[PDB]
């Protein structure tokens, strides 16, 4: 087995940097049977280069790839919002065709503090048994944010959940959804529901609150 | 116009078996070999298997050696896995995908879902998360729904019938400890137009052929 590694594994940078990709081989891949392939979240993986240095179909001029033997880079020579992804190097040269462990490319773009919105549970779902709080931070960067939620000004732990949204193509931005999930009879026994949310691009953070039936 | 459409995956016991087909339309498939290649929830990706251009020769990863079989149908540029004795770690997308040589961005199928599971489908419960005081301000009100415990994955989500996708966001399934799966999607949208604009989220949950739509309503 040909072992590729890539390096970095995450990189960050603006648009207009020139971003490299590397990917090492443990032994020579021949006839440059080498791509590159540029992998969004959730979906199929393109093809950007194919032996070592060739653009696929529609790929712009940015994108280049260069390399032989055992080192091999893509180079994004003036980064734009919407290259942000997963890029994996692969040979094809002998079976197994491997992949690198992949480059994250993130694209940095200056502070930008979210907006948070707390939502209680619905009157239909608190029918059948559970209570689902749902806290939104709106469009924010970096992607680092810590939510933390009170109930009756007790933290909780444990009992909440993540996900994050892929960065916008455009403005280059996150937002990430907080559920906390309670019994409804632990629920009704509480008053006030807050969501608190710490982030670089905020002075101070801020609390998000209702009180229970109002 | 180069097209790779996958079909045969789902849902599947511990110890089953699929067949992925893969139907490639667009460029001279019988010119080409071909692979498959798989990613697992969270990870990177996989070289599975391949084949030659005549299907003589092919090549697989040891993990899945004697049990999964790549072929090949050059009269109906069509490519196959055969897959048996699954197992949790063959729990991933598989993509088929064309050798880098063809030079095409676009030359790997859109991926189907295999999950290796005793569980049965399980379509979502679909709850409004209505947009209120504490939703709005500066002129626009976020709104959402909550999709809840459902397996497996995947689910869509779309709003007003794909009329509105501006201010949309539909976030990543978290699978909680219960073993089924919960999304949330909001949007956001002008609160002037909260009295006016009615906004349903449509759910479709193939995997159980459920398909919910629910109005969300503003609160006072
Ligand atoms: N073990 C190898 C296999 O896994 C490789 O993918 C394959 C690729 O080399 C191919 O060469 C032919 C002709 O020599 C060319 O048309 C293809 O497009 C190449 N990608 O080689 C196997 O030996
Ligand atoms: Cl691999």
């Amino acid at each position: 087995e040909i072992v590729l590694t890539q390096s970095p594994g995450t990189l960050s940078l603006s648009p207009g940097d020139r971003a490299t990709h590397s990917c090492r081989a443990s032994q020579s891949v021949s006839r440059s049977y080498l791509a590159w392939y540029q992998q969004k979240p959730g979906q199929t993986p393109r093809l950007f280069i194919y032996g070592a240095s060739n653009r696929a179909t529609g790929i712009p001029d940015r994108f280049s790839g260069s390399g032989s033997g055992t080192y091999f880079t893509l180079t994004i020579s003036r980064l734009e919002p919407e290259d942000f992804a997963v890029y994996y190097c692969q040979q094809y040269d002998s079976a197994p065709d491997t992949f690198g462990q992949g480059t994250r490319l993130e694209i940095k773009r200056t502070v930008a503090a979210p907006s948070v919105f707390i939502f209680p549970p619905s009157d239909e779902q608190l029918k059948s048994g559970t209570a689902s709080v749902v806290c939104l931070l709106n469009n924010f960067y970096p992607r680092e944010a810590k939510v933390q939620w009170k109930v009756d000004n007790a933290l909780q732990s444990g009992n909440s959940q993540e996900s994050v949204t892929e960065q916008d193509s455009k403005d280059s931005t996150y937002s990430l959804s907080s559920t906390l999930t309670l019994s409804k009879a632990d629920y009704e026994k509480h008053k006030v529901y807050a969501c608190e949310v710490t982030h670089q691009g905020l002075s101070s953070p801020v609390t998000k609150s209702f009180n229970r039936g109002e | 116009e180069v097209q790779l459409v996958e079909s045969g995956g789902g849902l599947v016991q511990p110890g089953g078996s699929l067949r992925l087909s893969c139907a490639v339309s667009g460029f001279p498939f019988s010119s080409y070999w071909m692979s498959w290649v798989r990613q697992a929830p969270g990870k990177g990706l996989e070289w599975v298997a391949n084949i030659k251009e005549d299907g003589s020769e092919k090549y697989y990863v040891d993990s899945v050696k004697g049990r999964f079989t790549i072929s090949r149908d050059n009269a109906k540029n069509s490519l196959y896995l055969q897959m048996n004795s699954l197992r949790a770690e063959d729990t991933a997308v598989y993509y088929c995908a064309t050798d880098p040589d063809v030079g095409l961005s676009d030359s790997w199928g859109q991926g189907t879902l295999v999950t290796v599971s005793s569980a049965s489908t399980k379509g979502p419960s679909v709850f409004p998360l209505a947009p209120s005081s504490k939703s709005t301000s500066g002129g626009t009100a976020a709104l959402g729904c909550l999709v809840k415990d459902y397996f497996p994955e995947p689910v869509t989500v779309s709003w007003n019938s794909g009329a509105l996708t501006s201010g949309v966001h539909t976030f990543p399934a978290v699978l909680q400890s219960s073993g089924l799966y919960s999304l949330s999607s909001v949007v956001t949208v002008p609160s002037s137009s909260l009295g006016t604009q009615t906004y349903i989220c449509n759910v479709n949950h193939k995997p159980s052929n459920t398909k919910v739509d629910k109005k969300v309503e503003p609160k006072s």
